This record gives structure tokens, C-alpha cells and sequence, in this order.
């Protein structure tokens, strides 16, 4: 709900939204990945394709 | 290609590698043969290959 | 152990850098059909009978050794 | 005044001697831009680019 520029800054500065993990079979949920590079656009707009 | 094997070898990555083996075997085989069919691709295709 | 500490500041106010996804290198997740079960999600709940519950669990709900497509996508309903 | 203060802003940055550097450059519109890839060092160290 917060300001736009705050959303955009947090978008790259931080992870979040509890994204699923990579290179695993069952698609676990991750909290502290070692070196993972996640970028989720569907979270910000709340839309599915 | 180092981008595929940056995470070591795991089941998901091995499966991606074998799928790409199948694709690339079916597509880019006997390259100079299709080099005649492509037409204007004459030199840039073979040079790139 | 050798240590080394650095400092950084952004000078201008407005944004000074932009990334862009340019080329799709690979598709990790397979887009196929893999329903996420609930009986591994909700193990505590159960029906009234043990007979009906066992029958239900055996008919439908029931580590994969090998996978040809990749990291399977959980489909939720 | 900006001209009177420019030596104060560059605290010895113009003083340091310059050396030629190897990098690809392109002309976009009016801006000259340097374009490069650092993947050699990360491929040498088996770390994710």
C-alpha cells in the first residue's frame, strides 16, 4: 500500500514475498538463500498470466 | 556453456542439460548441409558456427 | 583471515542504474502437471472413520528418483 | 561560484595521471558508452556471475 518509490526501492534492495527455491525437486520455500538471484514481477502487480 | 553448470551438477540441471542435448542434436546437425538451404545465410551462418 | 572494509555512497538523488532481462538462457521449471497434495501439507486432520479415511488415502493421495523435465512446478487448485 | 569551486569538488581527481584502458565503446545518439562483460573472472573462480 505504501509509496511508489518505496516499492521500487524495496523491489531491488530486498527479496520477499516468500519466493520458492531453485535447483530442487519439490520446489521448497526459501528464506536465506546463499547466492540466489530472484526477481519476481508478478508480486508487485498481483497478476497472473 | 558456464551459465548452466555454475551451480554444479544436480538433478534439475542434469535434466535441463539432457533436454538441450536432444534439442541441439535435432536442430543444428549437418550444418553445412542446411547452409545451402538457408540461402542468404551463406557466410555469416558458417562463420558463426 | 584477511579482512577488508569498504564504503559506498550514491551521489545523485535520481536513479543512476537500470537492469533489463535481454535473453532467455533456459527455462528451469517445467510447466507441466504436478498437483500439490494436501496430505503432506495437512497431516493432522482426518475424517470420522479410519476405514473411509484409509480408503480415500489409498485410492488417491498415496523422493522422485529421476526427472527428465526439471524442477517441477506445484499446481494449486 | 561553480568555476571557483570546481577545484574544491575534485579533491585531487584531476591531478592523478591518466592511462589508456581497453574496452569496447559505441556511439548511441550523442553519448559514447563503454560495453563489456566480466564473465572471465567469474568463470575462472567457479562463482555465479
Amino acid at each position: 500500500n505504501r509509496g511508489l518509490y518505496n516499492m521500487v526501492n524495496e523491489y531491488s534492495q530486498r527479496l520477499g514475498g516468500h519466493p520458492a527455491t531453485s535447483n530442487t525437486e519439490v520446489q521448497f520455500v526459501v528464506i536465506a538463500g546463499t547466492d540466489v538471484f530472484l526477481e519476481q514481477p508478478c508480486s508487485f502487480l498481483q497478476e497472473a498470466f | 556453456d558456464p551459465t548452466f553448470t555454475e551451480r554444479g551438477f544436480s538433478k534439475t540441471v542434469k535434466s535441463d542439460l539432457i533436454a538441450m542435448f536432444k534439442r541441439h542434436l535435432l536442430e543444428h546437425s549437418f550444418f553445412l548441409d542446411r547452409a545451402e538451404n538457408m540461402g542468404s545465410g551463406f557466410s555469416q551462418y558458417v562463420r558463426s558456427r | 583471515e584477511v579482512h577488508h572494509e569498504m564504503a559506498s555512497i550514491d551521489t545523485g538523488l535520481s536513479y543512476s542504474s537500470t537492469m533489463t532481462p535481454a535473453r532467455v538462457a533456459a527455462i528451469t521449471t517445467d510447466m507441466g502437471i504436478h498437483t500439490q497434495d494436501f496430505f503432506s501439507v495437512f497431516p493432522a486432520e482426518a475424517f470420522g472413520n479410519q476405514q473411509v479415511n484409509d480408503y480415500i488415502k489409498a485410492k488417491v493421495g498415496a523422493g522422485a528418483p529421476g526427472l527428465c523435465h526439471g524442477q517441477q512446478a506445484t499446481c494449486e487448485i | 561560484s561553480t568555476k571557483s569551486d570546481l577545484p574544491a569538488v575534485a579533491a585531487g581527481v584531476e591531478d592523478q595521471p591518466r592511462v589508456p584502458i581497453s574496452a569496447a565503446v559505441i556511439k548511441l545518439g550523442n553519448h559514447a558508452v563503454a560495453v563489456e562483460s566480466l564473465q572471465k573472472m567469474y568463470n575462472d573462480t567457479q562463482s555465479p556471475y
